[PDB]
């Protein structure tokens, strides 16, 4: 009936034209956080993650 | 986090000491200073 | 062939420009009379005889 | 070529006295070094690329 | 275009094509074009076959001038075989530099 | 049918206020579910030296338990109804809202009055939110770009409260006792200082009557009601650079100063921060964008990623630009970037403002999208110009913008102005301070 | 109001539209494609025609559709799942004509020009790159072709020796065969219903039926073990459960929200998660657990997904096993999962509230199902299923062939037959 985002899990990749590429939905699941020490390490082709995608206007 | 900036009290100009405002005003004031003294040198140049 | 000066859109090219020039056509009217030793205009005030 | 035999001209003229056959031709000859350069050659390559099929 | 004129036209571009002799070296139309920013693009978007035949067939060319030589009369280039493959390429090129200036204007 | 008309029928936002000063606004939207919340005016510029992570330390205690559901017993009744919790906390606000059903309004509502009234600080759970806080500090070591901004805040506010970081240094963060928790809220989470937002499945007269039933033991004044003193902030120029050549890429961060919050200055300034625009290595456009910094770096390929910022406060601000780049990179970037302020100051024409203004109004419509987005914009604006600003006015203000208008507050901001610059990782090739000052002027106009 | 219209066209597009008066608009198309219909001499087609969307068209070229949609500050973007792809168009009321326009010029007759293909096929690999700097992804790509022998195992990415080898003709070969009108679907958002109908009868010259069958996916019960230099351990162990739009399928979604399917309280210690609660009782480290739940048109998989440290892996994967072990032999109370209907039910209407949710909802339904229904029928659904269901999905999981994907330092962590 329904997509693959609502029973999550199942992941999806994007491309814009004037915006970043986003991984998945559910992959930064959390509570991996809270519990100490998750970095997320220096990159060498690195991204903006907010990405503009909630910016205020 | 525990890096800050140490203090440069003993090198400010009188003006933007207060540590309050003087963001964008007495701005005018202390380049046009500073340019006066070198403007001077250009028709101490021409001539 | 050279129309890249006419364009619908850089007719704003002149406009901010100009205002620059207000005495750059008459600077050497103004200051290479500084060194010729004519008097081209010394006649014109009595500022300088 | 036509321009280098207006070259020789020119200095064949510029040797002779001023008098009534050497006005006459160094003064075309004036002309027509500034009339290769400047109408001549442009026309004649355009009129070479319409030959050529492009 | 006129129809009167449709051989005798075709007569002084075949004329033409003989009194230059790019044709005596082996080469093609295409070969001898002056490589100015849109012909270095449209050579960047040859075929990896057209490409190599150009290079080899300018190459020959060089050495045949060096040595003040030409090729047998057999070996020249015909005038009804000579393919602008070029062409294609390069008007394409140069309409996508118009579209670029019309809108720098506008 | 029209983008006119549509900007007609928005539902309007209803304001309300109790007799202690608590402010109760709301936007109805008929759909069936919510998000409800409070907003208060706290953060870390209201700190000093003694007590720099008080704020940040108190949004950790606030889902641990109260008086009356103590300990996992308020998480439990969040679950069971199918609701989410979230809290954030900035240099000058601080939030806590719901998002639930539309029929679950009155529970939501009193959950919130729980939590921000009779939170319990107990001892217990101070000693073990140190170490989660201290934790928390290290893993923001490894983000290049959070580091970054807290360098450019540092530099640019030097000896003011507006240089202090949100989460404050780990020498407060193991020293910060009960007491001073308890002074910290006292102070602070007071009724006229505090927004009760909603937006979604709501009536405005359902949450007044919720607000009067929960919040009205607030106290409205205060024992002695100083006013809250609110000391300005300088802006100084200058420069700070980590050398650090074992990181891969180079972080550089650069702002002149602008303007706050209800300066009508603003809204040109966004139409020209618009102009330059953003890039990123994952961008389909590349060599063919119509930004002119976004073409060079994709055909050069001089950088991983750009921005452009534009951070205000109640009376100053920072306006600039982040990047991200190669060792070998620093110096072109820095060249092409300088020379786009430079030509908006000057030269910049009425086809480049026609596509500014309409990049700002598609980005204010994009944001309004959701209950949440909708709610947050309805709590922060009470605060910060005491009232909602609609959509038609925005766009009003948006449709008087010219190319002349651009050229003259961009030359009151950039032209011939002292920046400040932060810098790390390998920056060897960052150019010196003498000539990035000379780069805000030109030789000829 | 005006909830929504739907329309069955003869050459069997779907069109569906609902009228608001919203200041902005959003037009989406659905298509059935992607990286299941894919075989294994052109494995990568369908990532590298995600990524060319702003390339030269018959109707415009690579320039225009660049300066044309940001001149009216639009966007346009690709998403993408094994089963679907999704081309979307976002602008104002006003504008949305013109990029009604360029959305077919793409879809409907792209041009793969050979010097433009080639200059984009270093794209994949930072596109591959920039994926795969969270460990989540390629995890969950050795966990499909462990799976999986074919159809479900293809990656969402681009293999690694096939980069520099995607050809022009297998692009134009791919959208020949699977971008025909029976098998997609176009949903509008601010747009009225007869403006959509005389936009799709400008794509049906060509693509008129269904184009290609793809291989029914068969299920193999395999592992894949990848050692590398990461901190953490990330798990996954799963087993065929059951298709979309099923009765079964409802009580899989139920299981998922009893054992634990995310965290609703920042910082929050997971009170409610009974898998989350049986693996802190005897593990004192920083570990994270959930129910994994992915569901597809004519299979499905479930199970656990649990990231931990490396001396420890080994007992958090088997206290999360143990513990659904013991619903299925019947352990299960009525309030749990009252409370878990209750969570299913809220995640559904919250998923819809923005534009960006409640597009790719009506878009999922009219390719699988080539209907809408009203999220009231939705909600009557999860009503109904009863407790002996919630046990009998356990009991598929339990005594059903697994499958095992695993990286990090793989020292502590248990065979799949262990
Ligand atoms: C160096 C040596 C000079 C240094 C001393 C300085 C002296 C300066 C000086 O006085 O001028 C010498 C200089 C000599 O020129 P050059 O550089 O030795 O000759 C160039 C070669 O012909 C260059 O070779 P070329 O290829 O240009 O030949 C020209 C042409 C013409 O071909 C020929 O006519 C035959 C060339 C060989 C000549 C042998 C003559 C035998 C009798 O040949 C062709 O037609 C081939 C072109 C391609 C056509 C396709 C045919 C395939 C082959 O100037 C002159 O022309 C003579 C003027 C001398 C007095 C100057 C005062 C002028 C009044
Ligand atoms: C010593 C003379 C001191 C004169 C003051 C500096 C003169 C130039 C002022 C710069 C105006 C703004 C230009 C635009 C900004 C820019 O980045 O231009 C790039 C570029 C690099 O220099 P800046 O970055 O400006 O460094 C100035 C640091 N205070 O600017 C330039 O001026 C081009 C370089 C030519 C400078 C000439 C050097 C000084 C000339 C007199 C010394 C004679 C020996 C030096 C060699 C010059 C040739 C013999």
């Amino acid at each position: 009936m329904l997509s693959v985002a609502s029973r999550s899990g199942p992941f999806a990749p994007v491309l814009s034209a004037t915006s970043r590429g986003v991984a998945g939905a559910l992959r930064p699941l959390v509570q991996a956080a809270l519990p100490a020490t998750s970095e997320s390490p220096v990159l060498d082709a690195k991204r903006s993650f907010l990405c503009r995608e909630s910016l205020s206007g | 986090t525990d890096i800050r900036v140490p203090d440069f009290s003993d090198y400010r100009r009188a003006e933007v000491l207060d540590s309050t405002k003087s963001s964008k005003e007495s701005s005018d004031a202390r380049k046009g200073f500073s340019y006066l003294i070198t403007a001077t040198t250009t028709v101490g140049v021409a001539y | 062939m050279l129309s890249r000066f006419l364009g619908p859109r850089y007719r704003e090219l002149a406009r901010n420009w100009i205002p620059t020039a207000s005495m750059w056509g008459a600077v050497g009217a103004v200051g290479l009379v500084w060194a010729t030793d004519w008097r081209l205009i010394l006649d014109w005030v009595p500022y300088i005889n | 070529w036509m321009l280098v035999a207006d070259l020789i001209t020119l200095t064949w003229i510029g040797g002779q006295p001023v008098e009534h056959p050497f006005i006459i031709i160094g003064q075309l000859a004036s002309i027509l070094y500034f009339l290769i350069i400047l109408v001549l050659m442009p026309i004649t390559s355009i009129i070479e690329n319409n030959l050529l099929k492009w | 275009a006129v129809a009167a004129s449709s051989k005798w036209l075709e007569g002084i571009r075949k004329w033409y094509y003989n009194a230059a002799g790019f044709n005596k070296l082996g080469l093609m139309r295409d070969d001898t074009i002056y490589e100015d920013d849109d012909v270095k693009e449209a050579i960047r978007r040859l075929p990896e076959n057209l490409y190599n035949d150009r290079v080899f067939r300018i190459k020959r060319a060089l050495d045949l001038t060096m040595r003040q030589q030409i090729l047998p009369k057999e070996q020249w280039t015909k005038y009804e075989e000579d393919k602008f493959y070029l062409e294609p390429y390069l008007k394409e090129v140069i309409r996508e530099r118009k579209e670029r200036e019309e809108w720098a204007k506008k | 049918a029209t983008y006119a008309q549509a900007l007609q029928s928005v539902p309007e936002t209803q304001v309300s206020q109790l007799d202690n000063g608590l402010r109760v606004a709301s936007e109805q939207s008929s759909q069936p579910t919510c998000t409800v919340g409070v907003w208060i005016d706290a953060g870390s510029r209201y700190e000093n030296e003694k007590n720099n992570g008080a704020g940040y330390f108190v949004e950790h205690l606030a889902f641990k338990g109260t008086k009356n559901r103590p300990g996992s017993a308020l998480e439990k009744e969040v679950e069971s109804m199918g609701a989410h919790l979230n809290a954030y906390s900035t240099r000058e606000h601080t939030a806590y809202y719901i998002k639930a059903l539309s029929k679950d309004l009155p529970k939501a509502v009193e959950l919130l009055a729980d939590i921000v009234q009779n939170c319990s600080l107990e001892d217990s759970q101070i000693e073990k939110e140190r170490d989660v806080i201290l934790q928390e500090l290290q893993e923001n070591d490894s983000s290049m770009r959070d580091v970054v901004f807290d360098y450019l805040h540092a530099t640019a506010f030097q000896g003011t409260p507006l240089a202090q970081s949100v989460e404050g240094p780990s020498e407060n963060v193991r020293k910060l006792s009960r007491a001073d928790l308890t002074e910290y809220v006292s102070q602070h989470y007071k009724a006229p200082r505090m927004v009760l937002a909603a937006a979604g499945g709501v009536e405005h007269r359902q949450l007044l009557d919720l607000a009067q039933k929960h919040f009205s033991s607030l106290s409205g004044t205060y024992v002695e009601d100083a006013v809250p003193a609110f000391t300005p902030c300088r802006f100084t120029g200058s420069e700070i650079r980590h050398r650090d050549d074992a990181l891969p890429l180079a972080h550089v961060a650069i702002a002149v100063e602008g303007p706050g919050w209800a300066n009508p200055d603003n809204v040109p300034l966004q139409v020209a921060n618009a102009i330059i625009g953003h890039y990123d290595s994952t961008y389909g456009g590349g060599t063919h964008m119509s930004s002119t910094l976004a073409s060079v770096a994709a055909t050069r390929k001089l950088c991983q990623s750009f921005q452009t910022f534009n951070i205000c406060y109640a009376e100053t601000g920072l306006l600039g630009a982040h990047f991200v780049c190669d060792n070998m990179s620093i110096d072109d970037m820095m060249f092409f970037l300088q020379g786009q302020w430079m030509r908006l100051c000057t030269s910049a024409t009425e086809s480049e403002v026609v596509r500014g203004k309409n990049i700002l109004r598609n980005a204010l419509v994009s944001h309004l999208d959701g209950t949440t987005p909708v709610c947050e914009d309805i709590g922060r604006s009470l605060l910060t110009y005491g009232r909602r600003i609609p959509l038609a006015e925005w766009e009003s203000r948006i449709a008087e913008v010219d190319a002349s208008v651009v050229r003259e507050v961009c030359s009151k901001y950039f032209y011939d102005q002292c920046p400040a610059v932060a810098g790390l990782g390998p920056i060897e090739q960052l150019p010196d301070y003498n000539r990035i000052r000379s780069g805000m002027f030109w030789l000829r106009f | 109001p005006q909830d929504l219209e739907f329309t069955r066209l003869p050459n069997g597009l779907v069109i569906a539209s609902l009228e608001n008066y919203a200041p902005a608009s959003r037009i989406g198309l659905f298509i059935k494609a992607g990286s299941r219909y894919e075989d294994s001499n052109n494995l990568g087609t369908s990532h590298l025609l995600r990524l060319a969307s702003s390339l030269t068209t018959k109707g415009a070229s690579s320039f225009k559709i660049t300066r044309g949609i940001e001149a009216v500050g639009g966007k346009l973007s690709v998403t993408s799942t094994r089963e679907s792809m999704a081309y979307t168009v976002e602008c104002l009321r006003d504008d949305i004509e013109i990029l009604m326009e360029f959305l077919l010029n793409v879809t409907a007759a792209p041009e793969f020009r050979r010097w433009e293909v080639a200059a984009l096929q270093s794209q994949l690999r930072i596109d591959k790159a920039v994926a795969f700097q969270n460990p989540q992804a390629q995890v969950l790509e050795n966990l499909h072709a462990a799976a999986y022998r074919n159809a479900l195992a293809n990656s969402l990415y681009c293999p690694d020796y096939r980069i520099g080898k995607v050809t022009p003709d297998q692009l134009h070969y791919y959208v020949q065969n699977h971008f025909t009108s029976a098998r997609m679907a176009l949903i509008g958002l601010g747009v009225s219903h007869p403006v959509l109908k005389q936009v799709a009868e400008r794509f049906l010259n060509m693509r008129g039926g269904l184009g290609l069958s793809g291989a029914k996916a068969k299920y193999r019960g395999g592992e894949i073990r990848d050692q590398n230099g990461d901190s953490l351990v990330h798990a996954a162990l799963v087993a065929e459960s059951a298709a979309t739009g099923s009765a079964e399928a409802n009580a899989f979604s139920v299981l998922q929200h009893v054992l634990g399917a995310g965290p609703h309280v920042k910082r929050g210690s997971n009170a409610t998660s009974s898998l989350y609660q049986a693996v802190a009782k005897g593990v004192h480290q920083p570990f994270d657990v959930s129910a994994f739940n992915a569901s597809y048109s004519d299979s499905g998989l479930f199970g656990i997904y649990t990231i931990s440290q490396a001396a420890s892996a080994g007992d958090v994967i088997k206290s999360a096993y143990d513990q659904v072990k013991a619903i299925a032999q019947g352990n299960l109370s009525n309030t749990d999962v009252q409370a878990a209907k209750n969570k299913l039910k809220a995640g559904y209407l919250m998923s819809v509230e923005s534009s960006e949710g409640f597009l790719d909802e009506v878009g999922s339904q009219a390719l699988v199902a080539g209907s809408y229904m009203q999220p009231s029928t939705v909600l009557q659904q999860i009503d109904s299923v009863a407790d002996a269901d919630v046990i009998n999905a356990a009991k598929k999981f339990v005594s059903g062939r697994k499958s095992m994907a695993a990286s990090g330092n793989l020292g502590h962590t248990p065979f799949v037959d262990e």
